[PDB]
RNA sequence: UAAUGCGAUAAUACGCAUGACGGUUCAUUUUUGCCGUGUGUGGUCACGGUAAAACUUAAGAAUCGUCCA
RNA sequence: CGUUCUUCAACCAACGGAAUAAAGCUACGCUAGGGAUAACAGGCUUAUUCGCUCACAGAGUUUUAUCGACGAGCGCGGUUGGCACCUC
RNA sequence: GUUUUUACUAAUUAUAAAAAAGAAAAGCUUAACUGCAAUACAAACAAUUAAAGCAGGGGCAUUGUCGGCAAUAAUGCAUUGAAGAAAUA
RNA sequence: UAAGUCAGACGCAAAGCUACAAGGUUUCGCGUCAAAAGGAAAAAAGUCCGCCAGCGAGGCUAAGGUACAUAAA
RNA sequence: AAUAAAUAAGUUUAAUACCUUUUGCAGCAUGGACCAGCGAUUAAAUGCCGGUAAUUAGCAAAGUUAAACUAACGAAAAAUA
């Protein structure tokens, strides 16, 4: 704290105490869900807006070591006592304090009530977007992804915000520019405006200094929002993947080669493709990552070959994973029978462990498939050759 | 293997210790000596008991 | 203990404070070494500790 | 005059039997148990004071 | 024989430079947060807008302080503030900020130092 | 503090404890170290037989 | 030194919430004590009033109020 | 640990020590 | 540990924090030439026990001695020592004397009973820390700094050690 | 302070002034300023060797004073403990009340939900009508009406007992003020056995000109008792109560607005005054409605015909009003504590015969729940779904059904929770 | 914080001007000593503190000097 | 004549101030008590006193023959003191 | 006591108080009031210490402050006597 | 309990007074005696271990001991 | 301090009276030679605080003494019509 006059007594004459520090230090300390509770239930009296934004970032730190469980019990319970305090001091928020707030709630995979969303709106609404110039670079990247991820759709909200942030674009980072490009890419009332045209355009001379997952997530967005190259991002782009195509991790090779296979641009670099994913089938490739590997190699016609027999091994993983969504399941069976391998036939064909996992998962979610979903299912099996209505032989 | 609880046991009488040292022993409910008793493993029992280690035997 | 050599009260034999025998240095060795050993005992426990606290039963604590 | 600094933590947790000042609350204890578990927890910690006539309530 | 502190929502702000003297307001919810900044106009701005229509001598001269003040007047009327407090501090005593001052309470902004 | 009168300060803080709680309810309802209590056991190792 | 609403609370409207407690505590602290803890006086007279309020002072006579008529 | 134990010692009849119908097999108590 | 209440780690009025004498680690400054105070003062004020810090060096000389233990010595004693040193190095040594007896101390004539108030100003004492450094010595070789060191040992109740420059 | 010790809080002026007097009766000031159960009980232990009956009447009577206090929950075990150690001195001076002492003894302990016991209840009922009611003369308004409506609560119905009461009162129901007279209207209909009796048409006939001086609450009770007594508003109280209902539709509260709109509704003379009754509800729907009240209004804009509109969703916000005091959660700001809130008083288990009716009620308006991610009717369901889990042994073959067939009805019958 | 700072008419329209060298003022808790409490045959013990006192190597910031290597 | 309110004054400075005021002698003494408390003796302490060792400066003048010091340490319980532990 | 100005930031028996504060200079004033007071510090008791707030009549400002003095010492119970006013008899 | 008590002592650890003396004196932190038997050091109020409802020709230990006195290498 | 606990009856081990007064007494501090008899919180009136009962008490004899009690805010609406 200091009395000396200056040109931002906004930022001056906040009131800092050790007794607010004491308590964040608390927060930050905490190990694990449960110790984080408790901390928050002796401090019940003292908890304060700064306090309740900073405890919704906590579990999204917490959550972080727990990759593969889905959100354990005390996190669910914690988000709910939280809440409480958000609806409490829903007018008494900053617009850096409401950033964070909504980013550790999304994080959760939890779902803000539309009125206090509404509410929490009010501080890009109010004020004719002044209070958009106190937040920084990356208070900004936080609430286009926050309230995207939210699913908060109001016109008014996302042209009040584009309008206060065009001035920026050029000056933001790489990486904070290519998060606003992925946002509108999704948002369907901001494609082929100024503002778009004006995102891009920053773009394009930050090409160089994206990381390697913002990089596949830009390449994704512009390619989809940008099917002609008016601003040149896609050539830069690609021209950067061909020369880094090695120094990216497997998920980020995967993205960016089915998106560029998609584009029409195959070239004869399945040899260069393959063998990463041979190295690093095991890990690396969550379902998702598989279904674009599989679409990928499928649509540019990569053939089974002898010294690597990809599919092989891409059905066995599909089956340890499986060992899901009905919908997934069905469009991997339906790649894997475009590929044109057998499974039923042959004793050790490589998409037969498979097609025997899908066997056993239908079995226990029979009440799920429908006549449609069934008849999908029969196309599926009748191309790979498997039509007796026996099980696989695996 | 997880630790859950603890044993202590009292070898010392009260007679000729410090009063706050004799509140530590009654919280823990010990009266004489050979007697035990079976504690949960908690951080604030371990502060406890180790403001006392020259009374009690602790496994 | 009593270190005071001088007044009539004879807590000490003449010559002060007598040294420590064979058998008294063995007894405060040991002393000690319970003293050590019960602060290892709890190192082992806090790096050991369960996530969920286990619930003992007390019939004091039943009735109220 | 102060030998300890901070707020007073919680009490140590401890495993008790029954006494024998309280050998004449066996009864009430049993009447107010309102599980299986709990009054298999209220016999065994009143295990050396067990009676002919607590025997057959806890039956009944 | 320090007074003790009043908590107002409303306060209005001066900082004295070499060149300039500039005006804010912000509007507070608690001590503990951050204000918004709601008016923010400077002799810089006045000098801009004068010098094209009626020359001035400097940023710093009597015409451009009741200039600050008659646009200060205009954005407070215009979001509906009538009453501010005044923060004291060394800069608050400045010729210049004191002309300021007079200007807005002629005006018709009520302005309060306690 | 001279005084050897005994300090009535704990009963003046709770009488105001108490008075905040009757009229202004809490934000928080739920504790997990409750949620999560396990029932209540004998004791965490088996009996030594006689 | 700072004294900080209970809950961050620097409306206006806080005033009157502050008043309704004091009330309250008062309360709480006689329920405590019991009844045999006297906390008003109750003496075989009344006290005289001066200007709308109780005042301990006497006056030079004592009189029974409204034990008397006009002439 | 104490589960694989518990059931050893468990497994011990020392009442049928005192059983006129005992041989030497009836006190190999600790190793079967 | 340290003996304070809640309220006293938020509020306390010492704002101005100085550390004890008696256990303050900095070392004492080279004596002056003020003249000798006439006020009383406590028995405390005349010895200190805690040790010298551990970058202690000669600051003039080439060689010196110093004191192993800590002692309180008198006036009469320095002068003693004093003209002991002087007789046994030369007229022609270089000399400087790092201490110097300022504390007064009382004391009452036989024959009187104890109270009735403080005694009157008899004598003056310094305190000497352990490891300190005494007396600095320059012009002369080290055999000589050797028979000043034996001159004076039987002359002080203290054990008594070389130091040297390098 | 100064006066007393430290943590003993001053005088109150005010206090102080009642019991600093030359005036004799400090008993029976330190028993009215009573401030909790526990301290009448130490006043009364204190002085057991000097009570009389006429501290017994005052003792019982502040019972219903202390229940006011401590609304939002049942009654508490110190009140219970104190009413039942008053019964044993009402059993001792049993013989030596009047009949305005009687009449204040049954008040208080019928407020309390205390059954008095036959044998004592008859005792006091004979001091009342004993010598034909010739001392019932000697009393004053108040007292005439707490004995019909505290003996009413009881439950005595001895035919001798009523007749001989009535009797004696008939005389004077023309000089008895309205609200007197609107109580003893309540009892009438209440006892089915005077329905025809000449007294219930003294009664209404007495009222004909007290209409304008009944207050709001004996205003809407007496509204609804006439449309039961004199369906065919011969006496023509209904037509006068409707005119002032309609004159002051605006200047009364909203509990007693809602209870003469839904008999108005009932009695088949619903006019175009929606628009004018649906404001006031939505303005105040979290306070001076609860659950009874909640019902009340929904089946009587349910019976009138009013459809939900765009500007004003009355029935989205009762659902929310519903959910909200099933659940029982509580606010803390600033507004909420003192606006005295309903919701804010705590939880209080409702009766399922009261689930029920409301989610028939919400069934038969005509709105889904279930199909539309944020429906009118959604936050009632859930947590009516989450209460009906903690209380399954309540639940019977009948009850389901029920709840199945309002469940079928608003739209969801897939056997899944309600999306909020 | 270049809508900055400083000035010898000192006012601010005019003067010096944000780099570079030099001299001053402000991390494995830098790690040792030391201090406090507890226990103690007077130390082959434990924990904590030094934003109270001695003690290391930096990097940066604020003036100041300067035709600049 | 009495009561209440607004106020003040004198001795209380032995300054919680009151029996209105108010000095001495007793070796002519008397009674009730204390080793809770002094004088003789014992006890504890050792400043002081006394003795020894280191120190060998300075006188003697080759000799530490003899005399003898600043200063420091230790001992003794015989000098002058301190304390109030035993006996009124 | 309270308003205005600024080339000033001291002193006390003693003391690192204090810059939206003081001191000095200029102007107007008597709150160095009447009747009450939540809650606390301290404390064997007696007394001693701080004080938000309410009503009345005022002062300087023009909506803030004033129930004596930077703070920490400058004192004395009850009784008896005396004075101003008021109410009885 | 509207009771008794308002003569205290010493050990370890600090400070004032004395002479960094006293089994001295004045405060302060802990313990013991006072009002506490039993065991060890020679006898042993205040040091070390340890708190006696009663009886017994059972067993295990604390402080301290283990060529004789005097139990145990 | 003239006893105690044991014993193969030879002996072995443990063991400084009581009262009063004291920080502390085997006390070189106080009182008692021994036996029998006598020898010290009692009664009245009044007040306060517990316990146990009477259910106002005393006279008188359809009427009198003593004590005790004697206004505080008339605040509840529980009708599956
Ligand atoms: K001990
Ligand atoms: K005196
Ligand atoms: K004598
Ligand atoms: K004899
Ligand atoms: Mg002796
Ligand atoms: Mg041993
Ligand atoms: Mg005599
Ligand atoms: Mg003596
Ligand atoms: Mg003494
Ligand atoms: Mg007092
Ligand atoms: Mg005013
Ligand atoms: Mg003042
Ligand atoms: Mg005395
Ligand atoms: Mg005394
Ligand atoms: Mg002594
Ligand atoms: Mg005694
Ligand atoms: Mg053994
Ligand atoms: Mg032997
Ligand atoms: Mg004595
Ligand atoms: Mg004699």
């Amino acid at each position: 704290n200091t009395g000396v006059p200056g040109p931002r007594p906004e930022v001056a004459q906040k009131l800092s105490t050790e007794y607010q520090g004491h308590i964040l230090r608390m927060i930050s300390l905490a190990e694990s869900a449960s110790e984080l509770d408790e901390v928050l239930w002796s401090s019940k009296k003292h908890l304060r807006p700064v306090h309740i934004a900073r405890s919704c970032l906590k579990l999204e730190y917490l959550r972080t070591k727990e990759k593969g469980r889905e959100v354990s019990e005390p996190i669910k319970n914690l988000a709910s006592e939280l809440e409480n305090y958000v609806e409490l001091y829903s007018t008494k928020f900053t617009i850096g304090q409401v950033s964070q707030l909504v980013r550790g709630l999304s994080s959760i995979r939890r779902n803000i009530q539309p009125d206090l969303l509404l509410k929490l709106a009010a501080v890009v609404v109010a004020d004719d977007g002044r209070q958009v110039q106190l937040a920084n670079e990356m208070d900004c990247r936080d609430l286009f992804f926050g309230f995207f991820s939210q699913g908060f759709d109001n016109e008014l909200f996302w042209k009040r915000l584009s309008e206060s942030v065009l001035p920026r674009l050029p000056y933001f980072n790489a990486d904070v520019v290519s998060t606003v490009l992925r946002v509108v890419s999704g948002l369907r009332f901001l494609h082929n405006t100024e503002f778009a045209h004006a995102t891009m355009t920053a773009l394009v001379p930050k090409v160089g200094d994206l990381s390697p997952a913002r990089l596949a997530d830009a390449f994704f967005s512009a390619s989809l929002l940008d099917p002609t190259d008016v601003s040149g991002l896609n050539a830069k782009l690609e021209e950067r993947f061909l020369r880094e195509f090695t120094s990216f991790p497997i998920k980020d090779t995967v993205t960016m080669f089915q998106t560029v296979t998609v584009r029409r641009h195959s070239t004869p670099e399945l040899a260069a493709q393959v063998a990463p994913l041979v190295a690093a089938q095991a890990h690396q490739l969550p379902v998702r990552h598989l279904r674009r590997a599989l679409e990928g190699m499928v649509t540019a016609g990569w053939k089974d070959t002898a010294e690597i027999p990809l599919y092989a091994i891409l059905a066995k993983q599909a089956a340890r994973l499986v060992l899901t969504p009905v919908q997934l399941l069905r469009q991997l069976a339906r790649i894997f029978a475009n590929t044109g391998l057998k499974a039923g036939p042959g004793a050790n064909q490589p998409l037969a462990p498979y097609f025997a996992a899908l066997q056993r998962e239908l079995e226990g979610r029979l009440a799920e498939l429908d006549e449609q979903v069934t008849d999908d299912f029969a196309e599926s099996f009748k191309k790979v050759g498997i039509a007796e209505g026996a099980r696989v032989q695996i | 293997e997880p630790v859950r609880s603890l044993f202590v046991t009292l070898r010392r009488s009260y007679i000729g210790k410090a009063w706050f040292h004799r509140e530590i022993l009654q919280n823990f409910r010990l009266k004489k000596i050979r007697q035990t008793v079976e504690v949960a493993n908690t951080p604030s029992a371990r502060n406890s008991l180790a403001k006392i280690p020259h009374l009690v035997t602790i496994e | 203990v009593v270190f005071k050599t001088t007044g009539g009260k004879a807590w000490n034999p003449p010559g002060g404070l007598k040294p420590l025998t064979n058998t008294q240095k063995r007894s405060r060795k040991e002393n000690l070494q319970i003293l050590l050993r019960n602060l290892s005992v709890l190192k082992l426990a806090a790096e050991n500790q369960p996530e969920v606290t286990v619930n003992l039963f007390s019939p004091l604590k039943f009735m109220h | 005059t102060i030998f300890n600094t901070g707020v007073p933590g919680p009490r140590p947790e401890v495993a008790q039997k029954l006494s024998t000042e309280y050998q004449g609350h066996i009864l009430r204890m049993i009447s107010l148990a309102e599980s299986a578990s709990e009054l298999d927890e209220v016999l065994w910690s009143s295990k050396k004071h067990l009676r002919p006539v607590h025997i057959a309530r806890s039956c009944l | 024989p320090l007074k003790p502190l009043v908590f107002r929502p409303l306060k209005l702000f001066f900082w004295a430079t070499n060149r300039h003297v500039h005006a804010k307001v912000v509007r507070f919810s608690s001590p503990f947060n951050e204000g918004v900044p709601v008016v923010d106009i400077s002799t810089f701005d006045a000098f801009n807008k004068l010098k094209g229509s009626a020359p001035v001598v400097a940023p710093r001269s009597l015409e451009c302080y009741k200039e600050v003040a008659k646009m200060v007047k205009e954005e407070t009327a215009r979001q509906n503030i009538n009453e501010v407090t005044l923060h004291l501090n060394s800069h608050a005593s400045d010729r210049g900020v004191r002309e300021v001052v007079r200007e807005l309470k002629n005006l018709g902004l009520l302005v309060k130092k306690v | 503090v001279r005084t050897k009168l005994p300090s009535k300060r704990p009963f003046l803080q709770t009488a105001s404890h108490l008075a905040v709680n009757s009229l202004v309810p809490s934000v928080r309802t739920n504790r997990w170290a409750d949620l999560i209590k396990g029932p209540a056991v004998r004791s965490c190792i088996p009996e030594i037989p006689e | 030194i700072h004294v900080v609403p209970i809950n961050d609370d620097w409306s206006p409207e806080y005033q009157k919430l502050a008043d309704e407690l004091v009330v309250r505590r008062a309360e709480v602290k006689r329920q405590i004590l019991g009844h045999h803890v006297h906390t008003e006086p109750a003496f075989h007279f009344s006290l005289p009033q001066r200007n709308g309020n109780m005042s301990w002072l006497l006056n030079s006579v004592h009189k029974f109020p409204g034990t008397t008529t006009l002439a | 640990x104490x589960x694989x134990x518990x059931x050893x010692x468990x497994x011990x009849x020392x009442x049928x020590x005192r059983x006129x119908x005992x041989x030497x097999x009836x006190x190999x108590x600790x190793x079967x | 540990f340290r003996r304070r209440t809640w309220p006293a780690v938020c509020g306390s009025l010492h704002i101005w924090k100085k550390m004890p004498w008696r256990i303050d680690q900095a070392p004492p400054p080279m004596p002056d030439s003020k003249p000798l105070t006439r006020l009383r003062a406590k028995r405390y004020e005349g010895i200190k026990k805690v040790v010298m810090p551990n970058s202690t060096q000669l600051q003039f000389g080439l060689y010196g001695i110093r004191s192993m233990e800590s002692a309180r010595l008198k006036d009469n004693t320095l002068e003693a020592i004093r003209r002991t040193i002087r007789r046994k190095i030369k007229k022609t040594g270089r000399l400087w004397i790092m201490i110097r007896a300022t504390v007064p101390m009382t004391k009452k004539p036989l024959g009187i009973r104890m109270g009735k108030g403080k005694g009157s100003i008899d004598h003056y004492v310094t305190p000497i820390r352990p490891g300190q450094i005494l007396y600095e010595f320059d012009r002369i070789s080290r055999p000589i700094a050797l028979q000043a060191l034996r001159a004076i040992q039987p002359k002080l109740p203290c054990r008594l050690g070389l130091v040297e420059w390098s």
